[PDB]
Order: C-alpha cells, then structure tokens, then sequence
C-alpha cells in the first residue's frame, strides 16, 4: 500500500514537482490539499492512500520529503503554486552548495543536516501499516546529489533493512555533457548504489530531447518536458499499486522478476505512444502496432543500442483498454523476430501486467491522448557499454589528476578514485561473463 | 596558431531543418 | 493584366482552392470562422451507416 | 537552397546594386524591408537570398568590397540603398590604381582576411549551403585582382560546393585602359583553375543590342546593367519557383561541361523587343526560339557560324506546353544540324517554370557553350605578346613584386585553353 | 544526422545492410498438431 | 519417434505458410479471423433483410 | 487485398497526384468537413481495403509514400487541401537532388535516406493482412530515380523476397530528349531493373504525345495529361482486385502468364476507348470495334512498332458492360488477321479478364464517356530495338569518355559502364536467340 518519495539536489526535486502534479490531477486533489467541495461521486475511494495521509478534517497531505543543500529550489517550492500541500517540516533546506564535490555533500556539509532527513523519515514509517518500498530522484553528476544521496541510502539501507529502495537515477550523457568533473562524480556515485540498491533505472537526456525531436514536434525542448515524461513513467510503474486490473504486480514482484544476480540490476526503460496530436488522428493505435513501438531503440529514454547485447528479462505494462489475448498474440511476435535477441539461459524472457485505468491527460502537457498505453523495463547486456565510455572519461582525467586537489582538500584520499574504478571494472567483467553463451550443452 | 589546424575559427550553424516536416497552418 | 497569376498544379488539380485554404496565411485572420477539416472521410459523420441499430 | 552573393569593384558594385533592386521588387519587398506581397509563393522561397531580421524585415545576403568608397558612398545613397547591412560594407584607404598585382598582392592581403571572416560567417549559418554568386569586371584593377584572391580563398575554404562567376571582359575595339591585356590575362588564368563555371559580357555586345534591337536614343549604365540583371535572376528561376521540370545550377553545369576546363558561356534573354513598334512578339515559344537564336540577342562579340555548339540550355518562364519546346528544340537542331557537334546526340536541355518575371508574360534565358569563344582568347594572347615583348609597361608589376614568369606561365596556359578549344572544334568521329 | 537535428540516428530494428542479419517479413512458421490429421472414425447404428 | 503417429509427428514441424482458417498463433491469423465472422454476420443480415421479413416477429 | 504504391522521384510523385486524384474520386473519399449535399451511391463496401485503411474513427488513409531528394514538389504537396490526406511520416523529401548523376543518387545522397523509406515501408506492411504486391513510378532518365529506384529495390528484394513487384515506368524518347546524359543513366539503371523486377511496364513520352495528337484533339499536351492517361491505365490493371466480375484476374495470375523465362519480363501497354466527346457522340463502341484497335500501332502508350516482332504472350483486361461472348467472338477475329503473328511454341497466347465497373470520368478530365474500355499487356521481341538503338547512343557518347569525370567523381569506377552495356547487350542477344524458331531438319 504506501510508499514514501525522496527528493535530492535539483534535479530531484524539479521531476517530483512533475510528479506530484500528476498524482494530484490523476487522483482529483486540489493544490491546497483538498477534495472537491462540490463533488458528489460518494464512492471516497482508498486509492490516494498510497500517496496521501488524512489528517480527519479532510485535508489531504504527501508522504514524501524534499532535501537540498542550497536554498533557491525549496524556496521556490514554498513560495510556489503547492505551499500549502506539504508540510513545512518536510521541506528541509542546507545553508550552501556541495559545489559539484562529491566530498564536500558526504563529509563536511551533509553530515550536518542528515540526522533531520532519518528523524523526518522516520515520522513518515511510524505512520505507515504496510510500507512496501522507497523510490528516490536523484542525478549522479552533482555535488550533493551524490554525496547525500549515497549516504542518505547506506543509512537507510542500515536501518530498515530488508525494504526495497528504487531509485530514478539521470546518469551522464554520452557525449552531452554540462559539467567537467562528471565522471568523478558518476564513478563515486556507483560505486554506493552498486551495494545499496535492489532495482536502478537509467535516464539519459540526450535520448529525450532525440525523441521529443522524432516523435513529438517540439523545436525548443525544455526539462519541464523531460520531467513531465519522467512523471508519467513513474505513474505508470506505480498504477499497478491504486487501481483494479487483470493482473496486478506489486513493487516486490518487479524486484524478484527482474534481477537474476544480485548485482545485475540496471534497468533499461521505454513507453509506447509518445506521438504528436496531429499523427495520433491519423493512425489507429491497436495493441501490436504499441507491442512493435516499445522495441524500437527510437522509443527508449536511455542512450544505448540493444542489438550490441542480449535481453535477459522483459516486464510489460499495458494500461488502458487491452484485452490479454492480443498481448499474448503480440508477444509472441516478438518473441518470433530474428534481430531481438535473448540468452539462450533465459527462455521464458516475458511478464505481463494489464490494468484498466488510461493514462492521464494534463491541461498545458505536449502528449496526446489515446485509450491505451503500454511501459517497458527490461534488463540487457548493452548496458556495459554505458560504463566502459564513463570509465574511459575518468581514465583520461585521471592519468593526470586533473582536478583531484579539491576533493583531497574537503576530506578524501586519493586511493578511493583507484578502488571505485576497480569495482566498475569488476562490474563489465560481470556483464561480460552473464552474457557469454555456454557451451557446455552441446 | 597552436601548431593546430591553421588560425582560423569557424563559426556555428544556426538552424538545421529536418527530413520529414508538419502540415499544420504556418504563419508569416 | 497579369494580377493573377496561378501555378499549373493549383490551376488543373485544384481550381477551385481559395487562398485562405493553404498552409501560410496572415496572422491576422479569424480561425474560429472556418469550419474544422484535418483528414479525409467517405461520410461526413453521416447517420445513415456509423449508427448501429438494436 | 541560398546563394551568397559578393560585389567587388565599381562595375561588381552597380550590377550588384540593381540586382538587388530587381530580385526585391519581383518578391515585392519594399525598399524599408517590409515584406509586402500578395501571395505565399513569393514568400515561401525568400530565404533563397534573404536573411529575416526581427518583426517582418529582411536583409539582403551581400557582401560589398571596393578599395576606395566613393562607389560605396553612391550604392548607400541610390533608393534601395538602406536595405543593406551596415557591417557588410567593407573598404580600404588607398585606390587599385588599375594595377593588378598592387590589388591582388599589398592592398589585397591587407584586407582579405576580414572579407573572407564576413563570408565563412555567413555561409556557415546556413543549413544547407548553394553555390557562390559572384560580380565583377576581368579588365578592371581591384575587380581582377581582389575578386581572383577571394575566388581562390573560397575555393580552399568550401572545395566539395559549386563556384560561379560572372565576369565583364573588354571589347576589342572600346578599350576603357591600356593596361586591359594583362589584367585579363592574369585573371582568366586564375578563374581556368579555381572556377567551377564563368559567365562573359562583352560592352560592345550590349552598345549593339541597345542600338539594333532596343533602338535607343540615349541609353545609360542603367540599362546595361538592366540587362544583365535580368539574365542573371534569370538563371536562379528554377531555384526559388515551381514548375513541370525543375533545375538546378548543379544541374547545368553537369549537363553544360563535357570537360573540366571547358566552363565559359554566353548568355540571352529573348523577348527584347523596343518601345513603340506595333509588333509584341514573344506570344509564342516558335517566336522565342527564333528570336533566341538570332545573333542580335547574344552576349558576345563572337558569333556562333564561325564555330560550333558543344551544348546549350534554355530556361523557360511562363505556363506553356512541353510540346512546343521539345518540338522547336528538335526542329532547330535538324535544320541547323551543322552547327552542332555530331558526336552528341541531343544538344539542347529544356526547362519550364511557371512563374516569369513581372511585365512580362513569358520569358527565356539562354546559356550556349560555343568554340567560338576561341577567337576572343586568341585575341587577348596577341596583345598580350605584342606589349610583353617590348616591356610595354611592365615595371609597375614589377615594381609591386611579380615575376616575370608568372606573366609567361599565364601566356602559356592561355595558349593551351586556346589549343585545348581548337582540338575539340575539329574533333571526328573517323 | 541523416534525419537532421537529432544528436544521433536511432538505431533501427526493421532492416540492416547486411543480407544475413536483415529480418524477413513473411516468417515461415509451425503450424499446431491438432488441426491436422484425420480423428477417431464413428459409426453410427443403421 | 516418441509419437504413436509418425506421420502427423512429421507434418506438424513443416513450416507452413497459409495464414487463413484460424490455426496461427500471430496477430495475422486472429485479425483474418475476425474479418471473416463479420463478413459471415453482415452476409447474413443482408439477406434476411432481403428474403426473410418475418424473422423478427 | 493489400498493395503499396512507391513514388519516387520527379516523374513518379506527379503521376501520382493523377493516380490518388483518380482512385478518391472512384471511391468517394471526400473532404470530411465538406458534407455530400447531394445523391450519393450510399453502400458501405470494402473495396477501399486495397488501398485505404482505417483508424476506427472513420477517418481514411492512403498506402503511399511519396520519395523526392529535392524539397520543392513535395513541399508543394504539403501546401495543397490534399495535405489533410496523408500522413505526414509519408510525405519524405531530402535537401538537394541528384544532379541528373546515377552515382550520385546510388553513392552519395540516397545512402542517407534509404534506411528511412525501408522503416516506413515496414510500418506499412505490418498494417496489412494479404499485401501481394508493390507499385513502383520512376523515370529511369534521370538521376535519382536511377539510383534511389535500383537501391531500393535491391533492399526491397532483400528484405520482402518473393513477393511481386510491378513497375510503371518513364522510359527516354528515341528522339525527343530533355537531358544530355540520358543513355548513361537509363543503361545503369536498366542493369539494375533487369535483375530485381517481376514485371516492368514500358512507356515512352513520344508516343503518348502521338496518341494524345491522334485521337484527342489537344494541339498543345502537358504533362498532367499523360498522368492522367497513366492513371487510368493503373486503375484498369488494379480494378480487378476492387470490383465484382465474371472472370477475376489476381496480380499473382499476370506474372504467371505474361513471363515465359525470368529474364524476358518487359512488356508493352495499350489502352482502346481513348476518345473526344465530340467523337463519342457520333459513334457505338462494341466489343469487336475495341479489339481490333488495341492492335493498331496508333492506340499504343511505347513507341515501338509491333509489326516488326513476334507476340509471346497478350493480356486483354476488359472492364464494363460486356459479354464473354463477345470477347471470345471478338478474340477468334484477332486469332484470324495475318498480320498479327505469334511465336509458333505458344499456341495459346490469349488469357482474358472481364470486370463490371466501367471507367470512371473526372470533372476536368479530357476523356469522354464510355460503357466499356480494353487494356492490353504483352510481350514482344520488338522492345530489342529500343536497347539497340539505346546502346548506340552510349556507344556514340563513351568512345570519348565524353562526361565519366562526373561519376568518377562522385565515387563509381570506369569499369562499371562496360559492365552495364555487356549486360544489355546479353539481354538484346537473349531477345535475339528466343525468337529463333526451333526448326529441325527431318
Ligand atoms: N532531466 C533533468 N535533468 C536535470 C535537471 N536539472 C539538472 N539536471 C541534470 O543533472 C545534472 C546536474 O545535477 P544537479 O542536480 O544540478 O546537481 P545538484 O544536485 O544541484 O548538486 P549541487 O550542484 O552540488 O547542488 C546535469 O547533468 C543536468 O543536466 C532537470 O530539471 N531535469
Ligand atoms: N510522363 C511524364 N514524364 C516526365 C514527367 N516529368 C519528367 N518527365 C520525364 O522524365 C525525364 C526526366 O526525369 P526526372 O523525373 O525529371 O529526373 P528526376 O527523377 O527528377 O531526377 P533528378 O533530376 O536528379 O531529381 C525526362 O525524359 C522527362 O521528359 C512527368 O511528369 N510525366
Ligand atoms: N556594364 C557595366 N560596365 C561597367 C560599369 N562600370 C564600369 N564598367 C566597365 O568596366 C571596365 C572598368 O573596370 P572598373 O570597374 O573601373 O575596374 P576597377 O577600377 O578595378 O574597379 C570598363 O570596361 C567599364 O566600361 C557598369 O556599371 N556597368
Ligand atoms: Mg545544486
Ligand atoms: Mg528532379
């Protein structure tokens, strides 16, 4: 039933103002946090619950928190549209920057004000009868965002334990770039998240500002698009949790579904029918055409090519009006086609998910609106070649200590570069070795 | 010049027009 | 003597094509005043065959 | 598909400046750079050869070089003056002083690098960039020499797009300088290598075209100029209009050249026809045709039954039938079939637009590549060795720093452009 | 590139340059046992 | 063979190309299918339309 | 049921205009805002199938793609209230032509677009259910339907493999011509189109301006006229896959019928009841008047003369008001004439189809009203001379190498001219050796 939402640094918080806006509109709250005063449905379902507390005069309010060291963005956030939804308490803000140091958010600066994060997040489980996971925002390339966000999740991971934390993670662009000291900053970052997280999600900017150029017709994309994109996928994998359906698939069944070592879990995510008002009245939108769209490298959010790999394991959602058997008529379609590939280990590459409740439509949003949609996550062996290109940047800084004085000022050794680097290069031969076909059958 | 490919700096592009295009109303 | 001048696609294809039907038009122009038409159809929503009956 | 144009020298500057009245009146600019037409054809091609400024207005895609500003100072003042970028006007301190080498060598080198920067900064803003377009006069001083600098730096910079120039080239008899030979000499072998094609005007030729055909009293530099801005918007038609078989400069070299040196030109326009006279003609393309081919319509002094056409093209505008052209073409080559090189099948290429220039109800350019260009270079190459092997008046090229072997490494080459047409003339099939 | 103002080409699924790694669109595909064969033989009583 | 049958054994491994009566598993053979009932249900209520006036009563 | 129409190039896009013009007007696909306000046929049918799909909302579609490397004739037809039709994705146009150059369009710039057309072409296959064939309009005179056509039917030949594809095709006059290097490129591509092509349909410009002189009464023909003339021929050949008939003729039956060996797959077309009004109404057109015009050298669209050859195979498409009585009368008169002869090892050289729907008229069409028309395809070693004559011209221009630098610049080899022409002079001594009776001393 619940889940409890954690934003960091400004990336973070920028999608979950997205997000937010889209659960309110889908669910039917108000900004200031109440029901319609002159709707009559009578039928007060329980959906919001896995979102909202009540407090019992009947304002609704969000289970999640917003973390940042500067002040500017959560000021933003007071000052805004929202001020009223979120309790003050849960907008917790720093004095100054972590100054794209990695070292300065986890040990000078975040030390200070992480004991409020575990005391709110703490307030937030007391109140909870069936908490059933984390998902957290965040990107990898920024100071605090990294620095805080991987001690914020060894924390966690200590102290709750077995619950499962997913994280939504903007990873460094291939050759994109908005920052020099990036590849310090990914590499550190990894190196946490590769022991403290069950499942990853991998994002890349320059994938979504390529589809938003192919598929939509926006000449002058902006992050509030990103974001907005970002927010209806996020939608889409928690749907399954609020609404009736055929098959439902709660957070605990992605995780045992997805992962086939306990180090192999990141994640490759895509979504059906993005398309432009003025292609969507042209063509009809039947289940196999959006089953063909998701495999199409022009529909995913991540920069990567996935005929240089093998698929592992795939997990389908369709929303909307689909009926299973044309999902199983087109999966095995797919399953038919010669250029998509899975390892031979992993037969049964497929699980499905239907629920009946369409995506929502939001009054300023680019997208169109169509009966059905279907969200893909999937796990391949393309992604070491997202590493290997991360991991050739930081030997090239490297071999020189480019810039290495300032995190040795704020408080790290140098070895710790050497270490982390290591452990990328034991997770290619990882997905080196999981991908080899074996022999040994025949 | 920085024993390079000559002192000369060329400028950037300013708009690059695609293959397929919009038969939406355009106007002035 | 010359004031119009058409193009041989638009005099033998389309004749009778005004020039407010066209992609480019002034930024003055009221849009509210012409009727909707974005694709082609063989009815134009007629009842006599998209009504099913019971 | 944009074209950049470059004007250089007082001759390059005056075509250049009706040109530009010309092209703004046929897409209906008015001289503030209002956009003022009447139909979306006009506008859904002007960024051929306009640049849109903020609000409506458009800026004209030139660039103006002279060394001394006097012609600068009168393009500036004329009526359609002010549409011009004020950053684009570029000049010197001190005049050419009908001296090739002191303006392709002490004044060129000194001012070349802040052209060349205005014109990779404007090129390079394109999405997809055309050919140059480039006036000027071979016999002139500045026009010669800076032109011919320009030409080669661009040709280094942007070797894979397509070069053309147009060029004024002296008239035997009407010499405006003693110098001509020279500068011509110098010139010619310069564009032979760096030009993709070249297009020549001879004075003499439009003085008897105003006289014959157009019988005026006192025609001006106006008029001239009239003339060849109407040929050269002419040629970029099938650029920037519909029609039943488009073209495309790229198109017409690779039809109009056999071979690589093989690239100068002459050029007509057809319903030329004087004030007054009852007779309209040109109502018919059986009239165009013949007027096209009549000798009083062509842009040089060499006339074509002294030599023979290796290929030729017409650019037709104006709502007609292909039949008609097709047809007249095959017509003239089966009665003419002399004059026309036998190891080619078909000779002639057509083309067809709909849209002809305003006032008029149709209209034809024509392009012929004829040997009879041969003449004029031999022409050229006697005067030439005539002052040459009496040091006429070397010693200022010498005195700016050439060497005397240049002068004859370009003699030479001439003679063998000369050869080169020779040999093709009197080819057989044996 | 080739479209023009993307950062990159999308790879594509469909086809491929290479004649052995190209996908066919008509599969030549199993048919089901059942709907085969002849079936039990019934006799009915004169 | 494990099969009792040979030669039914045999022919359901040849591949096959009629896409028709439904017997594939692709989305092919299902959306003939549906084309084929509702061409059978649209013959039908023409023809009752024409001949049989008395069907409904 | 399905068919693809493919427009290439200059030529292939305006007969096209003619061709969808005349099949919406045989349908009765309308403007939608534009309401009838009149008598209509009003009966739901699905002979639209074969060329229209549908997105459930009744909006119609067309299965075209129209191919230019210049932008102006395709954005001409994104300006017209024809844009309401197609999809936008259909409509594909590049930035700069091919230069009349074979290597150009084959090399440098249709290498660039071709992986677009083949992922359009696959979405289009995947919305059909019974596709049996291809339509393919170029012009083999210019560059980029040279070298786009033959690169894409390569792919095509590929990719689809056995499945049929027809071609309608602009061949150059043999003595108007509009362009210098015409022999070089009708030589190159004819290479190509010999070996990827299941049936290629010969036109030449010159005698359908003869035609149009001959038996209309236009004095000065344009090019939307041919179209027009092209266009009803298509809609003949394709009326027996749409409309009720006795004798239905699949497109599968055409290629069995007309080619005897698999090189010998050019053929001639011919259409009958061209005619004025002014004639039509002093005139009865019967079976037997038709037939015996369709072998009259002035009825046909090639200008080649049949009286010199010898008929291997003919196909006689009869569609309107007629009886097989009549045909089969009207065949055994033609079977009688002495000079009409053919090929002594094919015995039986007829096959006949017979369909209901008569020719349909165009508001500012130049054809006159009529109960019935014939089409004919065959095949005849006459085409040998249009090679012959062809080669020659090559021949004449290539002793000099008068314009290879232009090829050898944009990337082809020397070499490759005296493949091609070795080719089409095996395929002219092919022509050669089959119409040699196999007469045997005794
Ligand atoms: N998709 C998306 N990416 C963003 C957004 N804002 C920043 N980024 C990206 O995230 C990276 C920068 O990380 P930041 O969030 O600015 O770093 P930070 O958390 O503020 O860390 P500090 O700079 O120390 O405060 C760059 O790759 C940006 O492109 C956003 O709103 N949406
Ligand atoms: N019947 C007919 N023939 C045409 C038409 N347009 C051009 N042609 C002929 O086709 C040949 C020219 O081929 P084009 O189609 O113009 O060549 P292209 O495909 O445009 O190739 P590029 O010039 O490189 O763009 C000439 O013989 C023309 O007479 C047309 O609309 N109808
Ligand atoms: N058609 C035309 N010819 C010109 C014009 N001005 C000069 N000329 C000719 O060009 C030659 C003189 O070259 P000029 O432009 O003075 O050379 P510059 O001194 O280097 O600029 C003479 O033959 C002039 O007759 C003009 O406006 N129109
Ligand atoms: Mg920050
Ligand atoms: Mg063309």
């Amino acid at each position: 039933r619940e889940a409890i939402c954690i934003h960091i640094g400004q990336a973070g918080c920028q999608v979950g103002n997205a997000c937010w806006e889209l659960f309110c509109l889908e669910h039917g709250i108000q900004p200031d946090g109440a029901m319609p005063s002159d709707k009559t449905i009578g039928v007060e379902d329980d959906a919001f619950n896995t979102f909202f507390s009540e407090t019992g005069a009947g304002k609704h309010v969000p289970r999640a928190v917003f973390l940042d060291l500067e002040p500017t963005v959560v000021d933003e956030v007071r000052t805004g549209t929202y001020r009223q939804l979120f309790h003050p308490e849960q907008l917790i803000s720093g004095k100054e920057d972590a100054a794209n140091n990695y070292a300065r958010g986890h040990y000078t600066i975040g030390k200070e004000i992480v004991d409020l994060c575990l005391d709110r997040i703490r307030k937030l489980a007391d109140n909870c009868t069936g908490l059933q996971g984390f998902l957290v925002y965040h990107a990898v390339g920024g100071g605090t965002g990294s620095g805080l966000g991987a001690l914020l999740l060894e924390r966690l991971s200590v102290d709750y334990g077995k619950k499962s934390k997913l994280g939504y993670t903007v990873y460094p662009s291939p050759q994109v770039s908005t920052a020099v000291v990036e590849p310090y900053n990914s590499v550190l970052s990894t190196h946490s998240l590769l022991e403290h997280t069950d499942v990853a999600a991998m994002l890349d900017n320059e994938a979504i500002y390529d589809l938003t150029r192919r598929n939509l017709d926006i000449e002058r994309p902006t992050y509030t698009n990103l974001n907005r994109l970002i927010g209806q996928v996020v939608s889409s994998l928690t749907a399954s949790l609020r609404f009736d359906g055929a098959l439902n698939v709660d957070l605990t069944e992605f995780q045992t579904n997805l992962v086939p070592y306990p180090r192999i879990h990141f994640v490759l995510t895509s979504y059906a029918p993005v398309i432009s008002a003025e292609k969507a009245y042209h063509e009809q939108l039947s289940v196999s055409e959006i089953s063909n769209a998701v495999f199409e490298p022009a529909s995913m959010m991540t920069k990567c090519d996935p005929r240089h790999g093998k698929y592992m394991a795939c997990c389908l959602m369709y929303r909307g009006d689909v009926v299973p058997k044309d999902v199983n008529a087109a999966v095995a379609t797919i399953k038919t086609k010669r250029t998509i590939q899975f390892v031979d280990w992993s037969p049964t590459g497929f699980k499905c998910g239907i629920n009946y409740q369409p995506p929502t439509v939001v009054p300023g949003g680019d997208l169109a609106k169509v009966q059905r949609a279907v969200c893909m996550i999937a796990n391949s062996t393309a992604i070491a070649e997202v590493f290997a290109r991360i991991d050739h940047k930081f030997d090239l800084m490297y071999s020189k200590r480019a810039f290495v004085h300032w995190y040795v000022g704020e408080g790290m050794e140098e070895g710790e570069f050497s270490e982390a680097r290591e452990d990328l290069a034991a997770l290619e031969k990882d997905y080196e070795e999981v991908g080899a076909e074996s022999a040994d059958m025949d | 010049p920085p024993k390079g490919a000559t002192g000369v700096w060329k400028p950037n592009t300013f708009e690059c027009t695609s293959v397929v295009q919009s038969c939406l109303r355009r106007f002035y | 003597v010359l004031n119009c001048r058409p193009t041989t696609y638009r005099r033998d294809y389309i004749p009778t094509a005004q020039p407010n039907e066209y992609r480019t038009l002034s930024h003055k122009t009221n849009l509210q005043d012409m009727p909707p038409s974005f694709a082609y159809s063989t009815y134009a929503l007629d009842d006599p065959r998209r009504i099913i009956k019971y | 598909r944009e074209i950049v144009c470059v004007q250089a020298g007082q001759c390059g500057n005056q075509i250049g400046s009706k040109f530009w009245e010309v092209i703004s009146d046929e897409h209906g600019v008015d001289p503030t750079g209002t956009y003022q037409g009447d139909s979306d054809l006009q506008l859904e091609r002007i960024n051929v050869y306009f640049d849109e400024a903020t609000g409506g207005r458009y800026v004209p895609r030139s660039v103006l070089i002279d060394l001394e500003p006097g012609t600068m100072d009168s393009v500036r003042a004329g009526p359609y003056g002010q549409i011009f970028r004020p950053d684009n006007f570029i000049f010197g301190q001190s005049g050419a002083g009908n001296n090739w080498a002191k303006g392709h060598y002490t004044e060129g080198a000194e001012l070349i690098d802040s052209v060349l920067d205005v014109c990779c900064k404007e090129a390079e803003s394109c999405d997809c960039l055309q050919g140059f377009q480039i006036c000027h006069s071979l016999g002139g001083g500045t026009g010669s020499g800076m032109g011919t600098l320009l030409i080669s730096k661009l040709r280094e910079q942007y070797p894979d797009r397509i070069m053309m120039t147009f060029s004024i080239i002296p008239s035997p008899k009407v010499s405006d300088t003693v110098v001509e030979p020279y500068n011509t000499t110098l010139s010619v072998h310069q564009l032979v290598e760096n030009s993709d094609e070249s297009m020549c005007i001879d004075n003499e030729a439009l003085y008897d075209i105003c006289f014959r055909t157009l019988k005026l009293t006192t025609p001006t530099f106006g008029d001239l100029n009239h003339l060849v801005s109407a040929v050269v918007s002419g040629v970029t038609c099938c650029l920037r209009f519909p029609g039943q078989l488009n073209s495309d400069l790229r198109k017409l070299a690779v039809n109009l050249v056999p071979f690589p040196r093989l690239h100068f030109f002459m050029m007509g326009f057809a319903p030329l026809t004087s004030r007054g006279s009852q007779q309209y003609r040109g109502l018919s393309v059986p009239e165009l045709t013949q007027q096209m081919f009549d000798a009083k319509n062509m842009m040089q002094a060499a006339d074509p039954r002294h030599g023979r056409y290796l290929t030729a093209s017409a650019l037709f505008r104006g709502r007609m039938s292909t039949k008609e052209v097709d047809e007249q073409m095959l017509n003239v080559q089966n009665k003419n079939s002399s004059y026309f090189i036998e190891w080619i099948p078909n000779n002639i290429k057509s083309s067809v637009c709909d849209i002809p220039p305003k006032g008029l109800k149709m209209a034809v350019t024509f392009i012929g590549n004829n040997t009879c260009i041969q003449e004029m270079f031999r022409r050229v190459g006697e005067q030439f060795t005539l002052m040459f092997r009496r040091k006429a008046f070397l010693h200022w090229y010498t005195g700016e720093g050439m060497d005397e072997m240049e002068f004859t490494e370009a003699e030479s080459n001439m003679n063998d452009l000369v050869s080169e047409y020779q040999q093709y003339q009197d080819a057989t099939i044996e | 590139s080739a479209f023009g103002g993307l950062f990159s080409d999308p790879p594509l699924v469909s086809t491929d340059i290479d004649p052995k790694k190209t996908d066919p669109y008509d599969k030549m595909d199993t048919i089901p046992s059942r709907y085969l064969g002849k079936g039990m033989s019934i006799g009915r009583c004169p | 063979c494990p099969s009792v049958t040979p030669q039914l054994y045999e022919k359901s491994h040849k591949p096959s190309v009629t896409v028709g009566m439904g017997m594939k598993g692709s989305a092919a053979s299902t959306a003939c299918w549906r084309d084929q009932v509702d061409k059978e249900e649209q013959l039908h209520a023409i023809w009752a339309k024409r001949y049989d006036r008395r069907s409904n009563a």
